[PDB]
């Protein structure tokens, strides 16, 4: 028989739910990355048909360069 | 390339039905008939129509120059595929080969699609062909070959994604329920 | 026989196949395989035991660990390199006015082997090689001598220092195994073309650094030079420019024979033409005096481009002759080529 | 030394040369037919390709 899913194995998942630290509303400098961000990770994340609507492929890739800061 | 085949479909629906109209509805037919060289389509509508006097010798030199335009292509088929190319020579004959058959019947047509659906990598010119199937649906109201090529089409098409023929194929699906009694 | 039937009970069903690591006088072979496990062998059959010698496989038979038969297995990276083969339809009487060229290292390379009677009878026997160059770019023409020799014998061609150097060395070693595989299939030619080796700017890829690519370089002369070798694995050099390379490089070889390259003249160029054009089909009113009177500095290859590139545009209107017109019009493609930048 | 090989060039993205590509890269997003493809691709000299 096979695995569930999914009992592991490693990592483990969840140990999130008592974090995060803190909210958004520490740094609110960028505002450039994050409308970059947030139109690459929440919006796809919430309407997966909408974007098949006006027909352009979501991605899935981020990427994030530059420190410091 | 279609409306002005479409415009005689919607004339020889107003010419079947009322048989009151002897005038205005066979005038503009005829001047559609007069053009393009449409052949085999006003036979079936001589029937109905009348039968004159004399068209012979006025349709005969230019179904004979229809068909000396017609084997001058097929005469320029074989010394283009003497030199050889990706789609360059069976491209080139099917788009007038098709037009050759919107000069009459179903015949070139229905040859010409089987053939070119195994030449062409992509649906741009598939889908082309099938609104060739979908215009003749409508003129022959034949829905048979018409409702597979869309099937087809759809699953080639949404892959996939598209604009210009997607939101031509929701106003072709529309065109069919019409034609049926669909109303939602 | 009965030999056969017994031992292959031996040796199988199942069997590994190992590296040998060690040989001891007391006919204990000391065999390792994956991974890094030893053993004491001792066996008297199919052994050709002083040919195997330490460093080649050998068969491992689960009970144990025993070897029933030799095997040498290639494949392997660098023999796949040699061959095959070309034998190539061209010879050297496809190309004129080298002849006075050609003509010592033609006989050079048919010295030995081939017509040995006055060879071996008159005891010269000076079997360093060759060395070849010219300007601007040939070097290929030189190659149009390798062709012929191609026709004859065994030959292989290793042409580009950056199949050293590309990463770390080890450096020679990937030459030094070339020298003994030729030895193996003596007699054989080894050519080598454009040594930029002192003439490169950037190395490819992470390595380091000039004066190790001389080290490697130089322990190419002491294998070439060399001691202690008499085999052959006949060596040809090739390159653009001689100046580059050291005069250290010179004694050990080539000390005989070293060529250079002159540019053609009229009648050389008229003779190119001709043997170009031999197969192809021109015009009536196409000349040779006034194409090789426009041309200046030009090599084989240059009146080759120029008669591809009027077959091709050709093409165009699918015509097997070449017109005068069309010949110039082609000409004048490559001549802006050459004269743009 | 010009030999040996075939010279092709690689031109720049041209006017006319960006109309139809536009129209392309066009054909999988959806949307209305009331854009002139005419203007604005003259607003984009020069760039690249991609
Ligand atoms: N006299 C001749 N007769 C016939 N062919 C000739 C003659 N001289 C030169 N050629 C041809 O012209 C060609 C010249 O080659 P070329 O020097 O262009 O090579 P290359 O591209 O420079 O090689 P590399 O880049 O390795 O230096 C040769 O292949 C040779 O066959």
């Amino acid at each position: 028989d096979v695995l569930p899913p999914e009992a592991d194995s490693s990592i483990m998942m969840l140990t999130s739910d008592q974090k995060p630290d803190v909210m958004y509303a520490d740094i609110g400098g960028m505002d450039i990355q994050k409308q970059e961000v947030r139109e690459a990770v929440e919006l796809p994340l919430t309407h997966f048909e909408l974007y098949k609507q006006i027909g352009i492929d979501p991605p899935r890739g981020v990427l994030m360069y530059g420190p410091p800061g | 390339p279609k409306n002005p085949d479409l415009r005689i479909a919607q004339l020889r629906f107003l010419l079947s039905l009322p048989e009151h109209r002897g005038d205005a509805a066979v005038r503009d037919e005829l001047m559609a008939a007069v053009r393009d060289n449409n052949m085999a389509p006003y036979y079936e509508a001589l029937c109905k129509s009348l039968d004159w006097q004399i068209d012979v010798d006025l349709l005969n030199k230019m179904k004979k120059a229809n068909e000396d335009e017609l084997k001058r292509l097929d005469e320029e088929l074989e010394d283009a595929e003497k030199n050889l190319g990706e789609s360059e020579i069976r491209d080139a004959m099917m788009a007038k080969a098709e037009y050759l058959c919107r000069i009459g019947d179903k015949e070139g047509a229905l040859t010409a699609f089987r053939k070119t659906y195994d030449k062409t990598v992509a649906l741009g010119h598939r889908l082309d062909i099938v609104f060739y199937l979908l215009r003749i649906g409508l003129f022959y109201m034949d829905n048979d070959l018409i409702t597979r090529n869309t099937e087809k089409a759809k699953s080639l098409i949404e892959e996939g994604g598209d604009w210009d023929r997607r939101n031509r194929l929701k106003v072709y699906q529309g065109l069919y329920c019409v034609a049926i009694r669909d109303f939602k | 026989e009965e030999e056969r039937s017994k031992v292959d009970d031996l040796r199988g069903t199942p069997m590994s196949v190992g590296t040998l690591e060690e040989i001891i006088d007391d006919n204990h072979a000391i065999v390792s395989t994956s991974v890094g496990s030893e053993h004491y062998v001792s066996i008297l059959s199919f052994v050709d035991k002083d040919l195997l010698e330490p460093g080649c496989s050998v068969l491992l038979n689960h009970k144990v660990h025993a070897v029933i038969g030799v095997l040498m297995d290639d494949t392997d990276p660098l023999v796949t390199v040699m061959k095959v083969e070309k034998a190539p339809q061209e010879t050297y009487a496809d190309i004129g006015g080298l002849d006075n060229q050609i003509q010592e290292i033609k006989e050079s390379v048919e010295l030995p082997l081939t017509h040995p009677e006055y060879y071996e009878e008159m005891g010269i026997k000076p079997p360093k090689g060759v060395i070849l160059y010219g300007p601007p770019g040939t070097g290929k023409t030189l190659l149009a001598k390798a062709v012929a020799n191609q026709t004859s014998a065994t030959f292989l061609r290793v042409v580009g220092s950056e199949l050293i150097q590309k990463y770390l060395g080890d450096g020679p070693k990937l030459v030094r195994e070339l020298f003994r595989v030729a030895e193996e299939h003596a007699p054989s030619i080894v050519f080598i073309d454009e040594i930029d080796a002192i003439g490169t700017k950037r190395y490819d890829s992470n390595s380091g650094g000039e004066r190790e690519i001389q080290r490697t370089m130089l322990e190419l002369l002491n294998q070439l030079d060399g001691f202690d070798s008499r085999g052959d694995v006949k060596v040809i050099m090739a390159t653009n420019r001689i100046e580059t390379l050291d005069p250290a490089l010179i004694r050990p070889g080539r000390i005989d024979r070293k060529i250079e390259f002159p540019l053609p003249d009229e009648k050389t160029k008229k003779r190119i033409f001709q043997i170009h054009t031999s197969r192809m089909t021109l015009a009536d009113d196409v000349t040779l005096d006034d194409l090789i009177m426009a041309k200046d500095d030009l090599s084989g290859a240059d009146i080759k481009a120029i008669c591809t590139e009027a077959g091709l545009m050709a093409l165009r209107e699918r015509r097997m002759k070449v017109t005068n017109e069309d010949f110039k019009k082609s000409k004048e493609n490559v001549l802006y080529k050459k004269q743009e930048g | 030394p010009g030999r040996i090989d075939r010279k092709i060039e690689f031109p720049p993205p041209n006017e006319e040369a960006r109309l139809d590509i536009l129209k392309i890269h066009s054909r999988k997003m959806n949307l209305t037919r009331g854009i002139n493809l005419r203007k604005i691709a003259e607003l984009m000299p020069g760039a690249s390709g991609a």
